[PDB]
RNA sequence: GCGGAGAGGUA
């Protein structure tokens, strides 16, 4: 289990819209419109989206550019 | 109480040296052992859960 | 209690849970339901005396759903005096109050399993089966008289598998001594409409024990009720 | 370059209590072997014990017979303590039939060949009436450890007869284990130790067999250790 | 009277509702736990997560229809426990203790299925809850929606709340056994076994002590 | 009767001397009995080779100072304790160190003998300063079991020896660190089973897996006299 | 058989 989200909050310092972007990503992941960019280790889609956020691949702007594309 | 403990051939201080059942090693500083009257109260987890 | 205060006998005797001799004598018959004592000639009434009989109470339900059981203390042929303790009530032994049980404790922190006021216990305690209590739940199925027609207690119950009936008698009530589990049908009832629906009582979810007793109270005084 | 322990004199103080000695123990292995065996003995010694009982006139554990003073539940509690040795079969059916006034002890059980009643004086019940008669059929199984009724309920396997009375199974003969590592003066050596294991059991497993089986179990687990896949 | 007053309304039914997917049980020590987890009874976990169980059962095809899923949960076969383990994996639950005095009275944990009927609470967090293992009980809620899960794991999880919101100081400080053990371990004695020997590191110190 | 055997030996060898070993599923309670037996045998009774005594050509007592070595004598003793050497045939052999010039006198600088191999040639021993830089010593290494502190031998030093023979603690056992955790593990129906995680650090000579191997081996030879069900 | 009174108890 991912015991700390400290690096994800260091990516976006509000610590609140972090939850929103991670929820949007994990909702695009659960209802299978999209695919994970990280090799999953039997995590559920919430911890997958946090693991993706902490690695710098996804934020709000990447979501907006990919959605309009 | 000390007298009664002596009559039974038990340590007068009421503490005994105990061995750890997992490791087998002795505990430093002997520990108080003895019989105490305990009660099971009507608060049963299976009723609470 | 290995360490008491002496008040144990006062409390046990003065409470009504013990069976105490009224006229001292000699124990004539001992059973796990009754103690029959032949009175001594001193205390023996001249006219129309007879013997003394103490019926004991076996597992009954207390207000809190705990068990109320009396055990005999005395054996055949032992002499008893007026005011001695014949039978032990619930949580009393030989006349003394035995609220709980006395076990070997050691005061030490054992890898934080007794961290806060929590308690660590050895499997030997469960092996010797010394903290196992008997509890007793009461359940009631009531068949009233509706204006659409009286409901029935019969064992013919709509759309139930014969698995559920297997443990039911022809009258529709569980056998004494049957082991039940949550959801099993305690008694068969049909709601008049005539049937197709069941108001039959079931064991509450997640409680499982043995049916020790069943009672039937009928204002109708019907001639032919089996359980009755 | 090692030494190795050989099983030496096995003193029997009582029928249940026994002292077993192991003389040539290397320095440091006294406590190691003492504790390992203590653990194995207390946890894993296979024994036989009563699993369920059928008495005639009794529907459930809570009823009562005429002419006895114990409740049926106390009779089961007494049976749990019954120390028995089964030799060949895994499940035996013992039959107890007694009449008349007197204490029904374990000796009154119908004597079968393969079953040994270790403590015939062990009481079961007390009759109190001339015409009062108790009959029961006790089913005894072999097993290891401690298995309660409520767990076996998952595997009910047609418990349908209401006459059946389930008993908690203490499938374990060893009651107590203590060990002392003490200086073992060997005629040509300075510092060698001897392990003395004092054990109290219900008198079914013999000491030699207990120690041998415990060492066997520990050795099997060690076998599991010898190979290491790393694949 | 229905509107005004404590028992009546706004307080009672409009700020004080009574949620679903919630449970209650006695709390217990569970020292082996990680700071971010909590021992949750199997049977309670199954009861709480029932609809999740049904969804996962239908996805794998183990059950044709929803009623068969219900029957399979009500028998509780090995497949059901496997599905429960799989769904519970990253799903966090909220633990609350009756007087939720401050925001640390509610915290999120990852549950670990255990036998028994008592909830196992990590010792270090007891100070935050003012929890004591003397019959205290705790309630356990399940965040359902995806947004709730992110909020529980990010904002509310136990490990994210180590400093008290009131003052900056740590909340998770060791309480009594831990501090006693550490104190015993670190205090020195004038003369003992191995007085004044020189060690190449802590590793041989443990070699020596053990 | 029929027992439950461990089905897996997961081994996570980070930093070759450091090995984590996982074992599941194990019968109830056997986690601690087996883990501890192994731990104790490894720690207290393990055949190895180590420096026992040393003779410095220059200093007579452990508190004296040698000119031009910044490290104190105690530092040199601590560095000598860490030397992990494996000798093949001989029981007790005496290695010589003779160095001059600036820099760190390391284990490689020992005279290279036939049967004796020093697993860590780069282990620092001393630091020598300028223009004098004279270090000469004779270190005696012996084979033995377990850990033997200096104090117990120096106690029994009635065999009076000439001065400069400085005793060092003998670290024979190759295990530097050993610990075991037992944790819950269930085989799909049985929950009262446990997993054994053994964290082990050895001193280069033997890798941890094989160390564990010979530990379990030793315990089996001792047990051999009783075990006969096969 | 949703509710509400009264009594007792838990933390
Ligand atoms: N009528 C009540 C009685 C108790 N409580 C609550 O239950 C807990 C008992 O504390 P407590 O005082 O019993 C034990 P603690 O606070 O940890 O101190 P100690 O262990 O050193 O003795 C407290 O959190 C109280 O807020 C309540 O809401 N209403
Ligand atoms: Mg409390």
């Amino acid at each position: 289990a991912r015991v700390t989200v400290q690096d994800a909050v260091e990516k976006i310092g509000n610590r609140f819209d972090l939850v929103l972007v991670a929820a949007r990503r994990a909702r695009q992941m659960q209802v299978g419109g999209k695919d994970p960019l990280v090799p999953e280790e039997n995590d559920k889609t919430t911890v997958i989206a946090l693991r993706e956020i902490e690695e710098g691949l996804i934020n709000n702007q990447i979501l907006d550019v990919r959605e309009r594309q | 109480i000390k007298e009664l403990l002596k009559l039974g051939d038990l340590p007068t201080s009421g503490q005994i040296r105990l061995y750890d059942g997992r490791t087998g090693e002795q505990f430093e500083r002997p520990v108080t052992v003895g019989y105490m009257y305990m009660l099971k109260l009507n608060h049963l987890v299976d009723d609470k859960m | 209690p290995l360490v008491g205060t002496g008040m144990e006998r006062a409390v046990a005797v003065d409470s009504g849970v013990t069976a105490v001799a009224k006229r001292g004598g000699v124990v004539q018959y001992v059973d796990a339901s009754r103690i029959v004592i032949k009175v001594n000639e001193d205390e023996m009434y001249p006219g129309e005396a007879g013997i003394d009989i103490y019926n004991l109470t076996k597992y009954t339900r207390s207000n809190q759903n705990t068990c109320i059981n009396q055990m005999p203390c005395v054996s055949l042929g032992e002499p008893v005096e007026r005011g001695d303790v014949l039978a032990d009530g619930p949580s009393t032994d030989l006349g003394e109050l035995a609220l709980g049980q006395n076990m070997r404790v050691a005061f030490m922190p054992w890898n934080g399993y007794n961290f806060e006021d929590s308690i660590l216990v050895s499997e030997r305690v469960v092996q010797e089966d010394r903290f196992t209590t008997i509890h007793i739940q009461e359940l009631a199925c009531v068949s009233r008289d509706t204006k659409l027609g009286p409901e029935e207690i019969t064992a013919d119950i709509p759309n139930v598998g014969e698995a559920a009936l297997s443990k039911l008698d022809e009258s529709g009530i569980v056998y004494i001594g049957a082991e039940v589990t949550g959801g099993d049908i305690l008694v068969g009832k049909v709601t008049p409409k005539s049937d197709v629906k069941d108001s039959s009582l079931r064991v509450p979810n997640g409680v499982s024990g043995t049916v020790i007793d069943v009672q039937v109270f009928t204002r109708d005084g019907v001639e032919k009720d089996k359980r009755a | 370059e090692f030494l190795k322990p050989r099983l030496v004199d096995i003193e029997q103080v009582s029928s249940t209590h026994a002292k077993v000695t192991l003389e040539p123990l290397e320095r440091g292995f006294g406590h190691t072997l003492g504790n390992a065996l203590r653990r194995i003995l207390l946890s894993s010694m296979p024994g036989c014990a009563v699993t369920e009982v059928e008495i005639d006139g009794v529907l459930h554990e809570y009823s009562t017979k005429e002419g006895v003073q114990e409740d049926i539940l106390e009779i089961l509690l007494n049976l749990k303590g019954l120390a028995v040795r089964v030799q060949g079969k895994d499940e035996v059916i013992l039959t107890l039939n007694k009449s008349g006034i007197g204490p029904v002890t374990a000796a009154d059980i119908t004597h079968d060949g393969d079953v040994e009643i270790v403590k015939p004086q062990h009481v079961i019940c007390h009759l109190t009436d001339e015409n009062a008669s108790i009959s029961m059929r006790i089913k005894v199984q072999r097993g290891r450890g401690y298995v309660p009724a409520s767990t076996r309920i998952h595997s009910e396997e047609d418990e349908r007869p209401i006459g059946r009375l389930l008993v908690d199974a203490c499938y374990s003969p060893v009651e107590r284990i203590a060990y002392n590592v003490e200086a073992a003066r060997v005629e040509q050596r300075t510092d060698l130790d001897k392990l003395v294991i004092e054990m109290e059991t219900n008198g079914t497993i013999d000491p030699e067999e207990a120690i041998r089986r415990a060492a066997t179990i520990l050795a099997e687990q060690l076998e599991a250790f010898v190979d290491l896949r790393d694949v | 009277d229905m509107i005004k007053g404590k028992q009546g309304r706004f307080r009672q039914n409009l700020l004080g509702k009574r949620v679903d997917y919630s449970g209650r049980s006695v709390i217990t020590v569970g020292p082996y736990l990680r700071l971010h987890q909590c021992g949750l009874p199997k049977k309670m976990a199954l009861e709480l997560f029932k609809p999740f169980i049904y969804g996962k059962l239908e996805l794998r095809g183990l059950a044709t229809t929803i009623k068969a899923a219900k029957k399979m949960v009500e028998r509780e076969e090995a497949v059901v426990w496997d599905i429960l383990d799989e769904v519970i994996r990253e799903h966090p639950v909220l633990l609350n203790r009756a007087p939720t005095l401050h925001r640390l009275g509610i915290q999120a944990f990852e549950p670990v299925l255990i036998e028994g009927k008592a909830i196992q609470l990590h010792p270090l967090v007891c100070a935050a809850y003012n929890a004591d293992f003397d019959g205290d009980q705790m309630a356990v809620h399940v965040p359902l929606t995806l947004e709730a899960q992110l909020e529980a794991r990010a904002l509310m999880m136990s490990t994210n709340n180590i400093l008290s919101p009131a003052n900056g100081e740590p909340i998770i400080v060791p309480s009594q056994d831990v501090v006693l053990g550490l104190y015993y371990m670190t205090r020195d004695c004038v003369n003992a076994k191995g007085e004044g020997m020189v060690l190449t590191g802590p590793k041989e110190a443990e070699r020596l002590y053990r």
